[PDB]
């Protein structure tokens, strides 16, 4: 488990906490993705296991600084100038690399706090109908083919349900992640891809969100709510 | 390449790691305990402080590490060469059972042990401390009992100081590398002090040894 | 005096097995063999090196992936490589450093180690919380552990010093079965393609073929004058091949119940580590104590290539199971790709 | 001590009971998986350099 | 006779001995002093496969050694013109800095050596003798700094000199003035000697209070101990004693008749000769005669 940060404060600074539990937090590189209150996911920053490489979102670059504490099994996310357009729930997520992991499992519970090139995933389809049973399928494309010279294509899929923090589902696009039921089954191309369940549940609605990992600058594809 | 970025830099991570460790490692001096059981190990053992046991122990900010391996009873030869590489052996006789026996007397069991593990082919260098334990028992045996029961070609007065340099003699006299590595013999008594730092003093040889190597003189 | 008498009646039924496998000898291997064309000259070169072991290396291990594999050394670290990146996906300390086989499960979530600490341990690679941590510790022998195999991903069978082999349940750690009737200590094992049977050479250059399922002793294959060092079975799985501290190598035929073919040389005066297949079953690949591991043309018994890359006695080898590299680690603490 | 060898007599006629087949029977079938799988064997036949896992 | 050599009144001699005398000494010293440490410099990177500190030093020695040999020809060459340099003014400055820059390096790097094997023998456990591959290597260029450091001023010191019809260079002139080049040749044996004897002494000893002199092979490095001490001596002690003669000519008798000279200047340079007697003796008694 993890959670933890501020919530209220006017144009200035304020700075986030992370309290990680019983992971072995000091192998496990970190990430801060936020959500404005209704757009989609936006990275943030990224700090590597033994706070090695780390990296910021082009908006927040010199305003932002992510660093962590491996004894207490803490992350902080320090912020300085705090404009209006960075008014979003602030998530917590965990993600290892070795040869197969699955980055991204794990995601924090989330705070929000309120104020008062790269590549595009487009997912242009925004709603389908809701009715269950059926086979449902969702759509997504990239501007450039995120398939590397290794053979695998940094394509991820996350569930964001109703009231809660997103959830991983599929990493690099086809491999199921643990936990999951079988329905999920994830398809591409290099450049297109898909989705899809095959006997859809009550408990599969809400946003489905597309994340590549190729070059780090990496971006979210706004949803596709049921 | 994002996360085979990522997969280098974890993996450079574990290499520091294992450095630490072999740093750490190579500062410990592995000896080898060896014996015939009741040979007054566990007695040795108490003085410095199933499968192989380990005991730790320090001296002069020195670690050693002592390997026992009295409860293996399966062939030597298959697994003796995980030791190639001790600092030293440590070799444990009683001298209360010459006259003791297992048809064979416990004493040539000693011996026959001592000349497979001296003339080993993995230890042709190490040096050999040998410990002849119960020296208490010995002195007041050989007045009712004598050594002749163990060698019948001793021929000398059955006294402490004449019947112990004897035993010595014979177990110093199966080294057949005379040349290229040297035998350490000492008394120990059931209860006494000063065996750990005889073991220091041999080590601190093997390792003057060691150092001449690296630096070509030796 | 009924010892007398039942000594006497092993001897003629002895002799009994001898002549009944003198009886179906109706040829030799390299009679048979004599029209095949020759292997030819082949050479591998050290597509990578692997560092970071700081000790003697005792036992390598491949993943059924063919790109990840486990080794062990008396560092006291077991370490999960990445054969393509030379990357260290894990590295696992040992409890004791007294480790002398590894075992990677072929669902590939565990491996297993052991050794002088008589003790076969169970490790969950693929554990939600964080690193890696140890599950089952295998307690049972009497003495050192010298070879381990995983049946399944809850079933390993292992082979001990106390001239015994067992079979295990790691749910619940005890011994499911027994298998007895070596006279020396059990050196080696090798499960079978279709992990039903499974041989073990001895220290008594003798080799047996188990039933894991009844947990008996099925045929006694002799011919050794040494200790059998490592042991492998032929990709078919109806053969193994055996390596032994006589210098010498020899391939037994399961249904024939008797040598096929001998694999020496008398410039080769030193003892056999490892043997191991190629993924056709026409090389026979033997890792030797002259520092060089040896490849065998298996049909032929004639000499093919010489890997020559290590400084010290070469102790494990591995083929992948696509047939691609081959693994060879050494005493000089390095592990060498091939091909 | 007699049921250590009443045992092992009553294993050693146990193996003697078993079916086997000429040598020439079990050898050719050596001979036939090998040929059979001669082209699958990348250290017996080297594949192409571009398909190489491990040189590049 | 007398030549006005920067400011000072200097005598300087030229004996018909000297080109009899040192061009047949230097002769032998480079040919095998090229076979000495040429073939031992071979041997350290391309036949053998471990290195550690002791070994790097060791290395350091044989570098010195060797880029000393190969000025002979130079020195050989300004003798059997009977001081008459005749390649220029450059080159005779860079010499002077490869000769006595070049005799320091062989100095430094075996006080460093005996004070590595002190030690190795009387502090087994000090944490000096497990100093990284790295470490030796930084602290040989600290020790090669130094070593530049205390030479740069003679590529400064304009000394072409003309002396009649004959162009004469050398850093060794007979004249009453103090300069730090002759208190750098007195520091360059009588420092190193208080180290030398005495590590050599203590290693000796050390082997001698533990029972280890028994072993053959032990006994056969403590004569190897005393040979090192000997052979510095022999190849630096006669430069040294007459070169405090000359000193003590100077205090005594003055710069007033550059006659009494004329024995005590043909001998120094003969003894001069003996000190790179040394640096092709050091591949055989350093690294030839060692098992490893
Ligand atoms: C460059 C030649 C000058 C001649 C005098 N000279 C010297 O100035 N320094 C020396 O080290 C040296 N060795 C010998 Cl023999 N002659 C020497
Ligand atoms: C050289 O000697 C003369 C006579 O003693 C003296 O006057 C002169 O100062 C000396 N030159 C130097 C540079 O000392």
């Amino acid at each position: 488990v993890e959670s933890g940060g501020g919530l209220v404060q006017p144009g200035g600074s304020r700075k986030l906490s992370c309290s990680a539990s019983g992971f072995a937090f000091s192998s496990f590189g970190m990430h801060w993705v936020r959500q404005a209150p209704e757009k989609g996911l936006e990275w943030v920053a990224y700090i590597s296991s033994g706070s090695g490489t780390i990296y910021y979102a082009d908006t927040v670059k010199g305003r932002f600084t992510i660093s962590r504490d491996d004894p207490k099994n803490t992350l902080f996310l320090q912020m300085t100038s705090l404009r209006s357009e960075d008014t979003a729930m602030y998530y917590c997520v965990r993600s290892i690399y070795y040869y197969g992991s699955s980055p991204f499992d794990f995601w924090g519970q989330g705070t929000t706090l309120t104020v008062s090139s790269d590549i595009v995933m487009t997912q242009a389809t925004s709603s389908v109908p809701v009715t269950p049973g059926e086979s449902v399928s969702i759509s997504c494309r990239s501007s450039k083919s995120l398939l590397h010279s290794n053979g695998n294509t940094y394509l991820y899929w996350f569930l964001q349900r109703p009231g809660q923090s997103p959830q991983l589902l599929i990493y690099r696009m086809s491999n199921l992640a643990s936990g999951v039921p079988d329905r999920f089954s994830g398809s591409g191309s290099g450049t297109a891809f898909t989705l899809t369940i095959s006997r859809l549940e009550a408990e599969d609605v809400g946003v489905y969100y597309c994340m590549q990992h190729l070059e780090y600058p990496l971006t979210f594809g706004a949803g596709t709510k049921l | 390449s994002a996360e085979d970025k990522a997969a280098v830099e974890r993996s450079k991570m574990i290499d520091r790691n294992l450095r630490e460790d072999g740093e750490k490692a190579a500062r410990e001096v592995k000896l080898l305990l060896l014996g015939a059981g009741e040979s007054g190990k566990s007695t040795i053992v108490k003085q410095m402080k199933t499968g192989i046991v380990e005991t730790h122990f320090t001296f002069k900010d020195l670690h050693f590490k002592m390997f026992d391996v009295g409860a293996q009873r399966s062939e030597r030869k298959k697994w003796i060469h995980c030791f190639e590489g001790v600092a030293a052996i440590i070799f444990c006789v009683a001298l209360s059972d010459y006259d003791l026996v297992l048809e064979m007397n416990r004493m040539h069991e000693s011996m026959k042990l001592f000349d497979s593990i001296c003339n080993n082919k993995w230890f042709t260098d190490t040096s050999i401390i040998l410990f002849l334990n119960k020296k208490d028992l010995f002195e007041e045996k050989i007045k009712k009992s004598p050594l002749t029961i163990c060698y019948q070609e001793y021929a000398g007065s059955n006294t402490y100081e004449e019947a112990a340099a004897y035993i010595q003699c014979q177990f110093e006299d199966l080294n057949k590398r005379k040349d290229t590595k040297e035998i350490y013999t000492h008394f120990t008594c059931s209860t006494d002090t000063k065996n750990v730092q005889f073991v220091f003093d041999a080590v601190t040889d093997v390792i003057i040894k060691n150092n001449l190597k690296d630096c070509g003189l030796f | 005096s009924e010892l007398d008498q039942l000594r006497q009646e092993a001897e003629q039924l002895k002799n009994q097995i001898r002549d009944a496998r003198k009886a179906c000898a109706d040829a030799t291997l390299s009679q048979i063999t004599n029209n095949i064309d020759p292997v030819g000259r082949i050479q591998m070169r050290t597509r990578r090196t692997l560092r970071g072991h700081l000790a003697k290396i005792y036992a390598m291990h491949w993943g059924t992936d063919s790109r990840l594999l486990v080794s062990a050394s008396q560092d006291g670290k077991l370490i999960i490589w990445d054969s393509y990146t030379t990357n260290k996906v894990h590295a696992i300390p040992l409890r004791s450093s007294w480790v002398m086989t590894c075992a990677y499960a072929p669902s590939g979530n565990y491996v297993a180690c052991g050794g002088l600490d008589n003790i076969c341990s169970i490790y969950n690679l693929k554990t939600r919380e964080g690193n890696v941590r140890v599950s089952r510790e295998l307690a049972g022998h009497t003495g050192y552990l010298s070879c381990c195999r995983f049946l399944d991903d809850n079933q390993i069978v292992t082979s001990s010093g106390d001239t015994t082999c067992a079979l295990w349940d790691i749910e619940t750690g005890q011994q499911t079965t027994t298998f007895t009737g070596h006279t020396g200590d059990v050196m080696s094992l090798s499960l079978a393609p279709d992990t039903r049977l499974f041989v073990s050479g001895a220290c008594d250059a003798s080799a047996k073929l188990w039933d894991v399922r009844e947990g008996m002793c099925r045929q006694t294959f002799t011919g050794h004058e040494s200790d059998i060092n490592a042991i492998c079975f032929f990709p078919n799985g109806n053969a193994f091949a055996t390596g032994s501290d006589d210098a010498t190598c020899r391939l037994f035929d399961l249904r024939a119940d008797q040598e096929l073919m001998t694999y020496s040389h008398d410039n080769i005066i030193c003892g056999i580590t490892s043997v191991s297949f190629s993924k056709s079953g026409r090389l026979l690949l033997a890792g030797y104590d002259d520092f060089n591991c040896n490849v065998w043309d298996a049909l032929k018994a004639d000499r093919a290539g010489v890997l020559a890359g290590h400084d010290n006695r070469v102790s494990c080898l591995g083929v992948t199971d696509d047939g691609m590299a081959v693994a060879t680690g050494s005493w000089d603490s390095f592990l060498k790709i091939w091909n | 001590s007699i049921a250590q060898a009443r045992k092992l007599v009553e294993q050693l006629k146990m193996e003697a009971n078993i079916d086997r087949i000429k040598v020439s029977k079990a050898a050719a079938d050596l001979m036939a998986y090998c040929e059979a799988h001669a082209k699958e064997d990348p250290l017996l036949t080297p594949v192409p350099a571009s398909e190489n896992p491990f040189r590049e | 006779h007398f030549l006005e050599i920067d400011k000072k009144n200097c005598c300087v001699f030229r004996d018909d001995f000297i080109v009899k005398v040192l061009p047949p000494v230097l002769g032998l010293e480079f040919i095998f002093g090229l076979l000495g440490n040429g073939l031992a410099l071979w041997i350290f990177c391309f036949h053998l496969k471990s290195w550690k500190s002791s070994r790097i030093f060791l290395f350091n020695l044989a570098v010195a050694d060797f880029l000393l040999i190969i000025c002979l020809p130079f020195l050989m060459d300004n003798y059997v013109r009977r001081w008459d340099w005749k390649f220029g003014d450059i080159p005779c400055r860079l010499m002077l800095f490869m000769l006595a820059m070049n005799r320091q390096g062989s100095i430094i790097f075996l006080t460093v050596v005996a004070v590595d094997r002190y030690f190795r023998v009387v502090h087994p456990h000090h944490a000096l003798n497990k100093i990284s591959n790295r470490t030796a290597a930084i602290i040989s260029c600290l020790l090669w700094g130094i070593t530049i450091g205390l030479t740069v001023h003679l590529l400064k010191k304009k000394m072409p000199i003309q002396n009649g019809g004959a162009n004469l260079c050398s850093s060794f002139s007979i004249c009453h003035t103090f300069q730090w080049h002759e208190a750098m040749f007195l520091l360059e044996f009588f420092l190193p000697l208080g180290i030398i004897l005495f590590c050599s002494a203590r290693i000796i000893w050390s082997l001698r209070q533990r029972q280890m002199d028994r072993h053959a092979k032990i006994k056969r490095a403590i004569t190897f101990i005393m040979v090192v001490a000997i052979v510095f001596v022999i190849c630096f002690l006669p430069s040294v004693v007459v070169r405090i003669r000359i000193f003590w000519l100077l205090h005594t008798s003055g710069t007033q008749n550059c006659e009494v000279y004329r024995s005590v200047d043909l001998a120094f340079f003969i003894t001069l000769s003996f000190t790179y007697m040394n640096s092709m003796l050091d591949p055989v008694v350093y690294y030839f005669s060692s098992p490893s």
